[PDB]
């Protein structure tokens, strides 16, 4: 056996069925409208059509052997898979796409390859493969842009075929609007036929004009309808490509808009030039060091399990040095790694001051910190990455000199990333884990007595 | 019948569609008969018959369809041939309908130009169509397409009037008179309102003024058209775009920090399963948008009986049950995820909405000693213990994608402090078990 | 005075000064570039220029009598207003605007009206009026389109004048790109000259084309530059139009997305079909009466003192009918409406149920609510508009037969919308006024005794 | 070494390397395609290319000397900077850009400037400047529009060069589509060559057309591809420019949408004319003094510290007049300003009512406020800016009657800007400083007794 839809085998077969579906959606109408294309390379079209039909049969075989998800579990029962497949409209589409219409080659002739237009009814495999591709690829916006570009290309190709077939129905060279006479040596070439039809289709679907104006009323109707198709469908896909490119830089535009609003605020309230320069320095640091994105807003939809595993994988090295994690009973970390919030401090920021209410605990992701003196010029000791502090004032402690107030002032030399840990979150994690509470109380006592 | 509800009657939607077709006939055919010479005395009786049919539709709507439309003024008023009709007569809809049915006989089609003023019926029919018809962006595409078609229709009639005003064929700019007049004037309107160009250039002052105004209106109408289609596609694909944006931001976050492909594949699988099944990334954002009664009732109709089936919550007040139903957090689990671990402490109760979980035990694990289907509840004993002194007796895995509800500790406590009677009930239940 | 800027007199004078500024900004370049326009109506242009200059003098007098808010108060001191005006850059721009350059006529001749191009420097006044208009119009998007169209018409008119000036400098009729020969009777018409120049400028500044191609190098340069300016102009038009479309359809798209999300939630869950119908009908009722937005998230921007009396003036008829509000003092009504919450109810919601602890007491502003028994059909009493229930569950009486619980069941009839006051908010308002804290208790005791 | 990226020297060098990168990105393809441009100015192009290569070498030196942020601190070790820069893709791009391909001139001749296409590989430096300018420029929308207009000019100029090169490869004057024969005196000029190619590229990339139709198959294919380029990439840039121009007034867009929503609420709800005029007046004042957008929403994307001294800097003139802080220890304002909430009050608005509970400090930023008698007609002395009122109720003292109530009521004579500070925030600020606490206490008791 049973093919899993989320596996690589199913995606590989999605590509292997998208190739004949793209081949049909281009070349069936290409050969139907351009008769010379069908007649000149008819052996190649026969081989490719037979291969595409074989792949269509194997695709219907796969659809009887692909497992659906019933109550969250993959179904391996072959009868259930076959019944599910045949109950869907996809089975009807596959049967309609694989009715053998090539027997009409023996009735209508070899120059009528539109008889296998029903092979276009495998478009759902194309769309399923494109939905599955953008999930797997590392450049989903680029792939979406290319897919919409492809849609533009196939719509232009279809309109080129329709223009050539309409010129054929009216007659080649009867007036200036239609494609010229085939007996012309330059305009009788198959390459010139398709390429000039593509040129007309591109100029009309982009609403440019610059083509011979219509003469007959049917040509006027078709030109009006094609310009309308180029204004409501083609311009829509062009705007969709523009919207995908806008969605590429959605976070970039949001960050820049926030910067611009802050700068407008500083411009109106007559903020001093030094403070404006240092705000710009903070934002330049934010963009340069790639800290413009917050893991809280990006991962807010993810569960606690997946956010926990991602945050352990991101913060493995910095949480290794922390004493309460991986040295104590070590079941605490999963409860706290969700609860840690990242904060960034500029050089010279005073993260806590003596006599200030300590409602939060800091774990140094990175950055040099310093337990400074009262004036701040003298540094007692430098805290490195992985160090944790602020634990003395966040908890009630026996023999507390001050209580609920910071005992030392710590300033960051250089920038610093810290895991802020609020008092309520720490108490939530520590009321259920007494060993970590005892260890943290002992650590707090060791510095507080000194 | 005798009194229909305009909000939820399909027959009223059909009649409103008929009124829309009459108004569309008036709007689309007044400039045709004004500009184009399609109202010759050979077929003037057809135009008069269809105009009088549309006027009869207008009269039927204003007399026997809009009067019997029930309303609300704190309660449903279905008073047949009473103040239900008087509310319509006091409304602006009746004033617009009577102003739109102005009788001008005097055969100039512009005298029927009041008939275009029954546009409130068109908007009412549209507003019914975003309600009763799902996938409503298709009708909005059709509506903006019809707006563009009508704009080109008016421009074609204006161009034919400009051509006949200067004489047909007098200049290369005007319509020459060869072939179908409406089709070629519509061709001019398409080449102009889309600002495609390619037309013969204007020569006289009136032609240059007309072409200038028509290009200006064309630039603005093309901008309106492209903005309308952009808005329709952006609103229709808003959920898909938001899901793709969140998923790609998550994926680039993992690729930034070099997350291994197993965790990345698990997160992508969660994203695709949540989007395909739930249809949204977080149901809680939808629930907080709702009124409180709707959210509470939806929690009821989802899992009220399933919650009330457990013996621990039996005997407690129903309002605590309502509150915990409001506080249940629905989360899906990937296959072979450890919902519970033997060494992990118990904090939360699991209520399987869908899927199967397996309790492992015995020698070295790897033995399904009991499986729980949808509607089961496990992990309730962790709700009883206070101070964190609870642990899972055995590890529980999710055999497949399992959507299940969470009632964690300090939330059950947060609603226990609201109900002291239930506080005593759960205290004695914890002391017994 | 002293003229208040926020008054309607200042807006009327803004229009009365905007008319000469628009007249200058269009007709000065119109007469400077089209020589026959200046020559044929020279007396009219002299009269209009003198009138515009007189209005400019009166405008500079107005800015000496336009008060500014210092310390929240309008300045009535004449000398202080004069110094405030003269310290501004607008005084320099107004002095530069009214430098008499018409004397240069006597040096340059009457065919040079660009000498009074400095009259353009009053442009800010023009902008200010439209700014004020966008704040005070009842049709904001109609005025936005009018403003955009007006600005594009001024830019197109200026570029038409520039194109005619370039044709004059090169020489009329020397090649196919410039405006043709003035000596020709058809091309020499002043209306024809201006209208064809405007047509050319509309073509080039909207990137339509349809102009004779350039012949000279300078013409090619100017056409490329003007097509780039036209790219900017067409982008501005498209962006403003699309932003207006988004602004008009924002509420519809957001509430329709809410409908779609709740529909998807109900289909994914196992919600009963009756509750699905109730939900869709309730949302449809909310949109049809156009009361979807809650008054908490729409009134939160304007200040609280304004918010309370907004709630007074909006719901005056409902609040005047309440027994609690406007009984004798009629002073608690101003304060309580801000903290009061609105909740709508479908028919048959059971707002209150017997055996449930009361969280809030309910104020019926609209709809008829019955007091039903356990059977759900018999109505004991129907509560009219402005009524109330839920008093005795959250209020405390020393002698009570009910242990902090609701005693009655209320079933909603006919799409009722009603106000709610929370229990903690009830105590917050209860500690305010003693008459309320005795009146609610004596009103509830009589209901509780039976 | 060491060069700080956040410093102005790094930004100046970013400009000084952006100039040769833009020079290469224009002139390399310009001289590659237009042979007369390279031939006629060979010595000038040689000098400019040598200057650009020297600046590229100095940029490589700067990149070796540019300090990166490791562990929060700036790296000043030379070998660390060498190894950090040498391990990036930027070092490989710099080496490939400064590959001395000019030795190819002797081999391929002086007519092949496209061997200097590798000098384009420094493009990222250019982009870095556009990231650094846009972050710091006081007119970010203007710079963004100019940057995308420059991108339009680059793409149009490149397509002009491509069109001229394709005409050269096909043959000048071979058919009507290509550039005409370069032995013609009018079209053989280099200026005419470049400007007609630029005109053709402007017409084609804007999807105008108005150019001679293609004749050959390759010409039709290239015109299809280039119209597709002009409708995808060029039109995406056009849509981005239109979105930025329509969103230059982003704060005005939000504020105007707020006004439109509130006015729609007024007109649909049928609120009284007087209070609709009152709300219009309030928002007129909000726009006139540009107090529309709140500082919390704008500044909430900054850290707590940065907002703290931003609020120090903005209100400093009226914070120094405050009696509570900046006079006793001059450190209390550093301790707590961010808890102050700015609120604006209309003229005649009563800030406090007689004998009610008070929970706010109400520090006056601006405006005239008067203590009023109970009647409301006779007022006592008017409070000035920087004064404080309402501190009797927020902090109560034992032994004083009606301490928790309001001693007097306060009326705003005009629009008053006040700092509403919560009582708990005042306790948190005043537990650290007891001297300011008792300084407040003495005057509070003095004004409370009488
Ligand atoms: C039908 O499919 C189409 C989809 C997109 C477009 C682009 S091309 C362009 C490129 C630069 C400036 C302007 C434009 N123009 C006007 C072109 N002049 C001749 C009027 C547009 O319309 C563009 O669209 C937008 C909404 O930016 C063209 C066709
Ligand atoms: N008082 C004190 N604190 C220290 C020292 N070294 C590290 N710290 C940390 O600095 C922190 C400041 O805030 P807390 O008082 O909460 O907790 C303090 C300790 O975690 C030290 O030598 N003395
Ligand atoms: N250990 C164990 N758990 C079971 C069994 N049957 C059901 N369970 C559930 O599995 C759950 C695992 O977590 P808990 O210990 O909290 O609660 C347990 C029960 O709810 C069983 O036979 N043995
Ligand atoms: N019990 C009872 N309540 C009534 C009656 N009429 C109105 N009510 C209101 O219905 C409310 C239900 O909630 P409460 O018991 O708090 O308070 C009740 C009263 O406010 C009545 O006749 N009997
Ligand atoms: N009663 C009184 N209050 C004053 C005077 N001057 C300033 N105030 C302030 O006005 C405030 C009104 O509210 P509070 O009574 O809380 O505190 C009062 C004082 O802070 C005065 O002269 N008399």
């Amino acid at each position: 056996v049973v093919i899993d839809p989320s596996g690589n085998t199913y995606y590989n077969w999605l590509f292997c069925i998208t190739l004949p579906v793209m081949y049909n959606w281009t070349m069936v109408i290409a050969r139907a409208c351009f008769d010379e294309l069908q007649s000149d390379y008819l052996e190649y079209w026969l081989i490719l059509d037979y291969v595409s039909d074989i792949v269509y049969l194997i695709d219907m075989f796969v659809r009887t052997r692909t497992g659906y998800l019933e109550q969250g579990l993959l179904v391996k029962e072959e009868l259930k898979l076959i019944n599910k497949y045949k109950s869907n409209l996809q089975f009807k589409l596959d049967v309609l796409s694989l009715i053998p219409t090539d027997l009409l080659y023996f009735k209508l002739g070899w120059n009528y390859p539109e008889i296998r237009l029903n092979r276009l009814l495998r478009f759902s495999r194309m769309f399923e493969f494109f939905q599955r591709t953008e999930t797997r690829t590392n450049y989903p916006n680029i792939f979406r842009i290319s897919n919409l570009v492809m849609y533009i290309v196939i719509i232009i190709h279809w309109n080129a075929c329709v223009f050539y077939s309409i010129s054929k129905a009216i007659g080649f060279g009867n007036d200036t609007w239609v494609y010229p006479d085939i007996n012309d040596p330059e305009f009788g070439r198959l390459a010139r036929k398709y390429v000039y039809s593509l040129y007309w289709s591109t100029l009309t679907l982009t609403t440019i004009g610059e083509t011979p104006p219509p003469v007959r009323d049917s040509e006027y109707v078709f030109v009006v309808v094609d310009f309308l198709i180029g204004v409501l469908i083609f311009a829509t896909i062009v705007g969709n490509i523009g919207s995908m490119i806008s969605n590429m830089n959605a976070a970039r535009a949001e960050f820049q808009a926030r910067i611009d609003a802050i700068k407008q605020y500083m411009h109106f309230r007559n903020v001093s030039k030094d403070m404006e320069k240092r705000v710009i320095k903070w934002f330049d640091y934010l963009w340069t060091n790639k800290k413009t994105v917050d893991e809280k807003e990006v991962l807010k939809y993810l569960p606690d399990k997946l956010r926990a595993e991602i945050a352990i994988n991101v913060h493995l090295d910095t949480l290794k040095k922390v004493r309460i994690f991986a040295d104590c009973e070590a079941g605490l970390l999963v409860e706290l790694v969700l609860k840690l919030q990242p904060q960034v401090y500029s050089p010279g920021d005073y993260i806590c001051k003596k006599g200030d209410i300590g409602r939060e605990m800091y774990i140094i992701k990175e950055g040099k910190l310093a337990v400074v003196a009262d004036d701040g010029v003298t540094q007692f000791v430098v805290l490195s990455d992985g160090s944790y502090f602020g634990e003395i004032s966040i908890l009630n402690i026996k023999g507390s000199k001050a209580g609920n107030r910071r005992t030392a002032n710590i300033k960051s030399i250089g920038y610093s990333d810290l895991f802020c840990l609020s008092k309520d979150d720490l108490m939530e994690a520590l009321t259920e884990y007494p060993d970590a509470k005892t260890m943290l109380e002992e650590k707090g006592k060791q510095i507080l007595m000194k | 019948p005798q009194s229909i509800d305009p909000l939820t009657n399909l027959m009223y939607v059909l009649w409103l569609f008929f009124v829309v077709m009459a108004w569309n006939w008036n709007c689309w055919l007044i400039p045709v008969r004004w500009a184009f010479p399609y109202q010759t005395p050979d077929n003037i009786h057809h135009w008069l018959l269809m105009d009088y049919l549309c006027d009869l539709i207008y009269f039927l709507d204003i007399t026997v369809f809009q009067t019997r439309l029930q309303f609300v003024r704190g309660g449903d008023i279905i008073t047949d041939k009473k103040d239900m009709r008087n509310n319509y007569l006091k409304s602006r809809r009746f004033k617009m309908d009577l102003l739109s049915l102005l009788p001008l006989d005097f055969v100039n089609p512009l005298l029927r130009l009041p008939r275009c003023l029954k546009y409130m019926a068109f908007f009412e029919f549209n507003s019914r169509l975003e309600s009763i018809l799902s996938k409503a962006y298709v009708y909005r595409v059709i509506r903006t397409t019809a707006y563009l078609l009508y704009s080109l229709h008016l421009n074609s009639c204006l161009y034919y009037w400009a051509s006949a005003y200067q004489g047909l064929g007098s200049t290369h700019w005007v319509y020459d008179g060869v072939g179908n007049s409406y089709i070629r004037c519509y061709y001019f309107a398409v080449k102009t309102l889309i600002t495609i160009g390619g037309l013969p250039d204007p020569k006289t002052l009136f032609e240059i003024v007309f072409q200038l105004l028509n290009y200006f209106t064309g630039v603005f109408a093309f901008s309106v058209m492209i903005g309308q289609m952009r808005d329709v596609v952006g609103a229709a694909t808003a959920g898909q775009t938001y899901y793709r944006s969140c998923m790609d931001s998550t994926v680039k976050y993992m690729n930034f920090y070099k997350i291994p492909k197993s965790v990345q594949n698990r997160v992508k699988t969660w994203y695709e399963y949540t989007w395909h099944s739930q249809g949204m990334l977080d149901e809680s954002e939808l629930m907080v948008q709702l009124p409180d009664k709707m959210r509470l009732d939806l929690a009821i109709d989802v899992n009220y009986n399933i919650v009330s089936k457990v013996a621990l919550f039996q005997g407690c007040d129903r309002q605590m049950i309502f509150d915990m139903l409001k506080r249940l957090r629905s989360v899906v689990y990937l296959p072979n995820d450890y919902v519970c671990k033997k060494g992990e402490i118990g904090r939360e109760m699991y209520i399987i909405q869908a899927g199967q979980v397996q309790v492992l035990g015995g020698p070295d694990g790897k033995s399904v000693l009991v499986t729980l289907k949808a509607g089961s509840v496990f992990g309730e004993i962790s709700l009883l213990a206070v101070g964190g002194g609870n642990r899972r007796t055995a590890n529980v895995v999710a055999h497949g994608f399992t959507n299940l509800f969470i009632l964690d500790k300090k939330d059950l406590n947060e609603i226990l402090v609201h109900y002291p009677e239930s506080q005593k009930l759960l205290r004695k239940k914890a002391r017994r078990m």
